[PDB]
């Protein structure tokens, strides 16, 4: 399908310049100069917090009422009275609330380290990628799994080289890339448990690159779809009701409603004759397209 | 320490011939000593340390604890003299997972044990001047199975005569090394 | 009294009166690639932030010691025909009423952005009211029982 | 009905599309916010031709911003009437133009036009009867050059039946801001004659000139060029916005003014025109706007009529007037000055009329010829270009893009090929 | 998105860029200790220094530059000068030894390997540029680093690159003045290497720079820090169209485009004003035409080059402060009917005119005065080619006797380099006459 190399800047661009909307607040912390390695934090992305409601405002059963009621009010002595008078909802879970992406990703490290044989091109008529050596003959097992732990990335310019390296390796991977389909979804998984929309967009793309890039990429990923597929189930309902307003939109790829169920379609495409009930158990919603 | 700094050939932590080699290096004696003399075989100046004892003098590479030398060359070469002595060293490793292992090599040793921690092995030292290599990333993929990141400390215990220490970044030959990062023994 | 700030079509500048001779030296606004139209401009108590109105209907609130610019004007949405007649509360805030009869108070205290902290808001808008006509003129008077009295001329005469 | 979509390439055209969308807001009454604060019911007719209607009863430009190098792009949505344009309405990429007409055609244009294509498809869609397009060029720049023709090029070979306008800058005979702009400006012509329906052509140098002898404005910035560019292209449409005694669609504009497919470079002239003194003085009469546009100093563009013969004109008037005045005054100079015009045609004007004026005006009128004066423009250039052609002077920059010496080779025979008709036409 | 990487190699490289990245950073507010005060700010606003810095994760910006040098002591000063905290010390590379004016030592013995840490800099620099407009070199030609390193940086950055832009800031050696007894060698061997690999070269003299701040500023007393202040006021002058506002924009690549006519002619003529002291600004008016004559009065040309010997194959103007395109059109068109400058005939056009409305900044303590406006002119005029021709001749005049050469014939070079940049000189000067 489309690429997402290109998209990323100008989308970026359009959305904090020409809107007032806001980056927002990506963390940089630990990370100074270009020059300085980061501090890499011992935090982990898509960690579900715990819950922070304090003791008290947790409303007490009354068992005269059958109801949940907040208690009473203990005295006080500077509220006292004087001479007149004549007179719970629970606390929710960060179920779309979007995790802390920290910057400690393993692709910054090891692009900090200069171990990497990419480079941007700037001498292409736009931002490209530029190989120290040759594509179709490095280590797989060893480079592909850390471009993919760069997909989580949001400062510049790693998730731009992060994801074009994906974006270029899996076009001349081939055969080489089936045996290491073992070691992609821990990094596939923890982008998407970030519920952060810039990873998730990018990596439901690479995904539909991934079943796409070979052959038989489909049975092979089937037995993973417990892992991959609980993030799909939320987002799956999220679309635009425009009615009669044209989704100018609809140049970029932004609506996760529908770049959810076209990844769902390729799943169920490539997967074989079983998939679908693979997809129908975790995602129950799903319809089969065949 | 030697974090966002350039390693791509060679990496020189100690040479005997400077103002003071000892820059980086603290160094702890108890009983014995620490000098810089002029060899007789490579007629130069040599760092030598000595005094009984061997698990109590040495020389650690980061001045101080808490405080690592970030190195990821896989090459780590010594060019020591064989004084028919107790001699050992040991070098912390950082694995691919955060795991500090550390291998040493002893030539008063006889058995290597590989531990959780630990990997102690032999050294069979050759007479007078000679170099050695370790190649450190398949030590660590031979002995805990993982992939070699990047050193943390080193430490060179008593009774040796040391001249370079080096990390090489691969396993250079006799031609390829410069000058100074070889042994001319002289007549 | 020896320093004042005047706005026009697409130019702000803060004039001060040399001692020396008959002359006046002005100091011109800094402002990130922006085309204003100013129309009024009003000065809090103590020369901190000089308020200004705009035919786009956006209320700058810039700092005087430097004149550049700090807050674009009211957040959650704009003032439909273009700021007309602004005035101050002396509790900090502003009066601020468009050329449509839309009056509203925008309480102004720098506050940081919540979802970005190294970033501010722009300018809530306390209450809020329709008129009948564009507002022209505003005038003040202390009650202080509750609040205050504006009298507000309007451009249809009442 | 009749709705019309537009289009604006380069910086220039970038910058007087903010005024035309400034000018045209306030003729039908509507915000910087979008939203209409108007009082009659005109303001509403026909509003369907400039804008699309959106939620919360705001009305948006059916605009299009194509320009490499956003950078201009955060100015139009800084200016005081950014806020009304679909923050989608803007394809742009991070490359500069360079003012290679090569690479705005050839290399850094086949990148973005996919994506324009898919942008002017999805609102030529939004009409239910669309008229046609039009542009804001500028040939000197690489932008609006070289990423204009091509972006032409595609639409009519996907909106043949369409009409396409082109308000295109010309280069100045005297002044080049640039030093490639006949190179800009040959190249450019070799995809406009066959590509275009009609192509008005302007020049900033005219441009000073309205400004300083009858506007006596003393610091012309490029505004005030903007804010005339901006008063005519308004002028052309009053008949599909509002009604009209006389009415005058744009085809019929076109088969009223080009006898032949490839004489559709036009010349164009706005009035009234004074500064803040005469206004006082001047009366508003059918007369003085007749006598003013008929003057060869209002033609915007640097060409002087009285070295040709008008072909045909046309006159557009817009204000509550007698049609006779206007009927008999085209009559009469087209009688007396018998030499500035063609025998084989008997009558060369159309005076159309509209009932409703300028916002703040009672009277007004624009002025449309197409005169054999024009030839003069492209023999200029079409020296430049052959005095350097002829050294090859920065030609090594376009045979970086894959070009060849052929497409310069045909492209200059095919003005000179285009200023011959035009002197055909005109037997002196 | 507009952001430029400024080497400065040698001596008088990092010196300007003293004065360089002292303006850049009072013209934009920054501190000497890397970040600006909190008033600075206006709401959200960028691109302002993202052409000359990077914002870290928390209030300082790091300049994006390098100071590349083989003599320890100039590092060394700037190490432990006031803008130290802006640098962090990995930009600044040095060497425990010089080159010693000698150009072998330069590009065959020392620069070889330490290009591999500058390549690697320059790696990690560049890919935090999202829109990479150029390479600005800042060399001395007539110095053993400066001949040989930049040289063979431009060698390595042509075969990485090669379709990005490099322009170069080199000095001359002057005709009269000079302080090197060998320098026309190296001259002649970094002109064969410099022409095949950098695509537009400036070039300036001290001796042209002296005589303007005799003449305009009056100052008896001038040193290298204020020619360094005149080189740092053109940069700016030019940088002002990639980071500020103003019609007629101006980009690298246009500014290549239109103007080098041909792939060999690039070398361009530079020139500054108004450039006055305060006295004298206040009993002036500075018009535009009049600023623009006192641009192209020859006098003020920054190099020991006379133009009315040859034509003019373009130009350039890039205005600053209070300017309108009408003055500039109708300045351009009083020179132009003017009869002393030439314009080769085929370039009936030739003035790409650029304006933007931030004025010019002086530095305090500095030498200039402030001004609502400015111009730099840049030229590509036939006539330069009398200061190549004397360092052709002097080239000769040494090597008949052969003097000099034996350092280089034991340094890692044979005879063949100076017969080879012979050649080129003659062929340059051979295709400079070609055009008339
Ligand atoms: C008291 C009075 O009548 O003032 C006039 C006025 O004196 C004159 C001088 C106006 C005035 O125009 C200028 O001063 C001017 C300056 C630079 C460039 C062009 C014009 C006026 O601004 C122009 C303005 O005219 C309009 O509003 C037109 O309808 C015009 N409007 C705009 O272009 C416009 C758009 C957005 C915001 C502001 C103005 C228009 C023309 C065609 C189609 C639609 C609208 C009016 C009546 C006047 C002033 C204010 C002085 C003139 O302009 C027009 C187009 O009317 C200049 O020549 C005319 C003759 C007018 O008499
Ligand atoms: N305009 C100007 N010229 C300078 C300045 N400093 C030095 N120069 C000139 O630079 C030339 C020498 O350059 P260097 O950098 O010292 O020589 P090098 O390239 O480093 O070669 P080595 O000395 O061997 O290291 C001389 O002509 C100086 O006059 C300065 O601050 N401003
Ligand atoms: N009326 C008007 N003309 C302009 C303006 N700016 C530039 N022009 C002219 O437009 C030409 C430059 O075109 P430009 O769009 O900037 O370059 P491009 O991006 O390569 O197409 C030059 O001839 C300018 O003189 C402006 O603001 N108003
Ligand atoms: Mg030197």
């Amino acid at each position: 399908n489309g690429d997402v190399a290109g998209s990323l800047f100008t989308s970026t661009y359009r959305n904090v310049k020409l809107a007032g909307k806001a980056p927002p607040a990506a963390n940089l912390s630990g990370t100074g100069s270009c020059f300085d390695t980061t501090s890499l934090s011992p935090a982990r992305a898509g960690a579900h917090k715990a819950l922070d409601v304090q003791k008290d405002e947790l409303p007490v059963w009354s068992k005269s009422t059958l109801s949940y009621k907040y208690p009473a009010g203990r005295p006080n002595p500077t509220g006292f009275l004087k001479k007149g008078d004549g007179e719970p909802s629970p606390p929710q879970a960060g179920a779309y609330k979007r995790r802390e992406n920290p910057p400690n990703t393993a692709f910054r490290r090891f692009y900090e380290r200069g171990d990497l044989p990419i480079a941007v091109d700037h001498r292409g008529s736009k931002n490209m990628i530029a190989w120290k050596v040759d594509i179709e003959k490095l280590d797989y097992h060893h480079y592909l799994p850390i471009f993919f732990d760069g997909i989580r990335e949001t400062q510049e310019p790693y998730r731009f080289l992060a994801v074009k390296g994906v974006e270029d390796m899996l076009r001349v991977g081939g055969s080489k890339i089936l045996p290491v389909i073992p070691q992609l979804i821990i990094p596939i998984k923890t982008a998407l448990n970030t519920r952060d929309h810039s990873v998730m967009c990018i990596t439901l793309q690479l995904l539909q690159k991934l079943v796409l890039s070979a052959d038989l990429v489909g049975e092979a990923l089937v037995p993973y779809y417990r892992q991959i597929l609980p993030i799909f189930n939320l987002y799956k309902n999220k679309n635009k009701n425009l009615g009669d307003g044209i989704d100018y939109g609809q140049r970029n790829y932004d609506c996760l409603g529908e770049l959810i169920a076209d990844t769902l379609a390729l799943f169920e495409q490539k997967g074989g004759d079983d998939a679908f009930i693979n997809i129908k158990y975790m995602v129950p919603t799903y319809e089969s397209s065949v | 320490m030697f974090k966002n700094a350039f390693q791509s050939g060679f990496l020189s932590v100690l040479y005997s011939i400077g103002s003071k080699p000892l820059e980086i290096w603290d160094k702890q004696v108890s009983n014995g000593h620490i000098k810089r003399i002029t060899d007789a075989d490579i007629q130069s100046s040599v760092l030598e340390i000595m005094g009984q004892n061997v698990s109590t003098t040495y020389i650690t590479c980061p001045a101080d604890p808490n405080k690592t030398l970030g190195i990821k060359l896989p090459f780590l070469v010594l060019i020591i003299k064989n004084l028919n002595k107790y001699f050992s060293f040991e070098v912390q490793v950082l694995d691919d997972k955060n795991v500090r292992r550390r291998f040493r090599a002893s030539n008063y040793q006889s058995t290597t044990r590989v531990k959780p921690f630990i990997c102690t092995m032999p050294m069979r030292l050759d007479s007078g001047w000679n170099q050695i290599q370790f190649n450190l990333s398949d030590f660590t993929r031979r002995a805990y199975g993982t992939n070699y990141i990047e050193t943390l400390r080193v430490q060179v215990h008593a009774n040796c005569r040391i001249r370079r220490i080096y990390f090489s970044d691969r396993l250079y030959s006799e031609e390829e090394l410069p000058a100074e990062f070889k042994l001319f023994l002289p007549i | 009294p020896d320093k004042l700030i005047t706005a026009g079509n697409f130019n702000m500048n803060v004039w001060t009166y040399d001692a020396g001779n008959n002359k006046l030296r002005p100091t011109d606004a800094t402002l990130g690639t922006l085309k204003r139209v100013f129309k009024s401009v009003v000065v809090d108590a103590n020369d901190e932030y000089a308020y200004c109105g705009t035919t786009t209907g956006d209320v700058l609130q810039i700092a005087l010691e430097r004149v550049l610019f700090k807050n674009t004007g009211p957040a959650k949405g704009n003032v439909q025909m273009g700021v007309t007649a602004t005035c101050e509360v002396p509790t900090g805030d502003i009066l601020v009423g468009g050329g449509d009869g839309s009056l509203q108070v925008l309480r102004t205290v720098p506050e940081p952005s919540s979802t970005n902290p190294k970033l501010l808001r722009k300018m809530p808008a306390l209450a809020g009211t329709k008129v009948e006509g564009a507002i022209t003129s505003i005038a003040l008077a202390d009650m202080n029982a509750r609040g205050f009295t504006f009298f507000v001329g309007t451009a249809m005469c009442n | 009905m009749r709705e019309i979509v537009h289009i604006q390439g380069g910086q220039c055209g970038n910058q007087i599309g903010a005024k035309f969308w400034e000018v045209v807001s306030d003729e039908h009454g509507i915000d910087p916010t979008g939203t209409y604060h108007g009082d009659s019911d005109l303001q509403l007719e026909r509003i369907n031709v400039y804008f699309n209607e959106a939620t919360g009863g705001r009305y948006v430009p059916r605009a299009i911003l194509m320009d490499l190098e956003p950078g201009t792009m955060d100015s139009v949505r800084s200016g005081p009437y950014g806020q009304i344009f679909r923050p989608d309405n803007f394809v742009f990429g991070q490359t500069g133009a360079g003012n290679n007409w090569a690479k705005g055609h050839y290399t850094e244009g086949a990148e973005l036009i996919d994506s324009v294509l898919d942008v002017v498809r999805k609102e030529a869609e939004s009409c239910d009867c669309l008229q046609g397009f039009q542009v804001c060029h500028s040939l000197g720049g690489g932008t609006g050059s070289g990423m204009g023709t091509l972006l032409i090029s595609k639409i009519r070979e996907e909106y043949p039946d369409r009409m396409m306008l082109t308000f295109s800058v010309v280069p100045s005979p005297k002044v080049s801001d640039t030093v490639v702009e006949p190179y800009n400006a040959t190249l450019s012509v070799h995809q406009l004659v066959e590509n275009a329906d009609e192509c008005m052509v302007l020049d900033n140098e005219a441009l000073y000139d309205i400004c300083f002898r009858t506007l006596k404005l003393t610091t012309p910035t490029f505004g005030d060029l903007n804010h005339l560019i901006s008063a005519v292209m308004s002028g052309i449409t009053c008949c599909l916005r509002f009604p009209g005694q006389l009415n005058a669609d744009l085809r019929k504009l076109a088969v009223n003014l080009i006898p032949f497919p490839r004489l559709h470079f036009f010349m164009v002239g706005f009035t009234p025109l004074t500064s803040r003194g005469s206004q006082q003085y001047r009366a508003l009469t059918v007369p003085e706007l007749t006598q003013q546009m008929w003057d060869a100093k209002n033609m915007m563009c640097a060409a002087d009529p009285r070295h040709g013969r008008y072909l045909t004109a046309s006159a557009l008037f817009r204000g509550r007037m007698s049609t006779k005045e206007v009927d008999e005054q085209m009559l009469n100079v087209q009688n007396k000055n018998s030499s500035y015009f063609v025998e084989w045609i008997p009558n060369n004007v159309k005076s159309s009329v509209c009932d409703i004026p300028p916002k703040g005006l009672k009277m007004s009128a624009t002025f449309i010829g197409n005169s054999t004066a024009i030839q003069e423009m492209f023999k200029r250039v079409s020296e430049q270009f052959t005095a350097m052609f002829r050294r090859k002077a920065f030609l090594h920059w376009y045979t970086g893009e894959g070009m060849d010496e052929m497409e310069f080779t045909e492209a200059e025979s095919n003005m000179n090929d285009l200023v011959s008709e035009y002197q055909q036409y005109q037997d002196a | 998105m507009r952001e430029v990487i400024s080497i400065h190699i040698g001596q008088a490289g990092i010196q300007v860029g003293n004065a360089c990245w002292e303006l850049y950073c009072l013209e934009h507010g920054i501190q000497p200790d890397g970040q600006m005060p909190s008033d600075k700010t206006i709401g959200g606003g960028d691109d302002a220094f993202n052409t000359f810095f990077s914002e870290t994760g928390a209030g300082k910006h790091v300049p994006r530059c390098i100071f590349l040098d083989l003599e320890p002591t100039v590092v060394d000063e700037v190490r432990t000068g006031t803008y130290r905290q802006l640098f962090h010390p990995e930009q600044l590379i040095s060497g425990k030894e010089d080159a010693a004016n000698n150009f072998a030592r330069g590009h065959y013995t020392i620069g070889k390997e330490i290009v591999d840490l500058a390549l690697d800099r320059i790696r990690k620099l560049a890919d935090n540029c999202t829109g990479l407009q150029g390479f600005l070199v800042f060399n001395a030609v007539g110095g053993g680093t400066g001949s040989g390193l930049g040289s063979l940086l431009l060698e390595r950055l042509s075969v990485d690159y090669g379709k990005k832009s490099k322009l170069g800031f080199t000095v001359y050696p002057s005709p009269q003045v000079s302080t090197a007894v060998v320098e026309p060698y190296n001259s002649v061997l970094s002109t064969h290497s410099l022409l095949e690999h950098t695509d537009v070269a400036v070039m300036l003299d001290n001796e042209a720079i002296y005589d303007i701040c005799r003449r305009s500023l009056d100052i008896e007393r001038p040193t290298y820090t204020n020619l360094n202040r005149l080189i740092a006021q053109v940069i700016s002058s030019l940088t002002a169209s990639l980071r500020f506002d103003g019609a007629l924009n101006v980009d690298i690549t246009e500014f290549q485009t239109n103007l080098v006519p041909y792939p060999r002619i690039h070398f361009m003529l530079s020139s500054y004003a108004p450039i006055i002291s305060a006295e004298k600004a206040y009993h002036e008016q500075l018009s535009v035409a009049e600023i623009t004559n006192a641009a192209f009065e020859p006098a003020s040309m920054m190099v020991k080059c006379d133009p009315r010997h040859g034509k003019y194959m373009a130009c350039c103007l890039m205005y600053r402060g209070d300017v309108v395109p009408k003055d500039v059109n109708a300045s351009v068109a009083t020179i132009k009917t003017k009869r002393t400058i030439q314009f080769v005939d085929w370039c009936p056009t030739g003035f790409k005119c650029g304006i933007n409305y931030q004025p010019p900044t002086v530095v305090p303590g500095g030498d200039l005065a402030k001004v609502q406006r400015a111009v730099c002119m840049i030229s590509n005029s036939t006539a330069i080619g009398e200061i190549f021709s004397r360092l052709d001749h002097k080239f000769d005049l040494m090597y008949a006797k052969r003097a000099f050469v034996h350092w280089y014939v034991g340094e890692g070079m044979e005879e063949g380099e100076f017969s080879e940049a012979r050649e080129d000189l003659a062929a340059l000067e051979k295709d400079f006459e070609e055009v008339g």
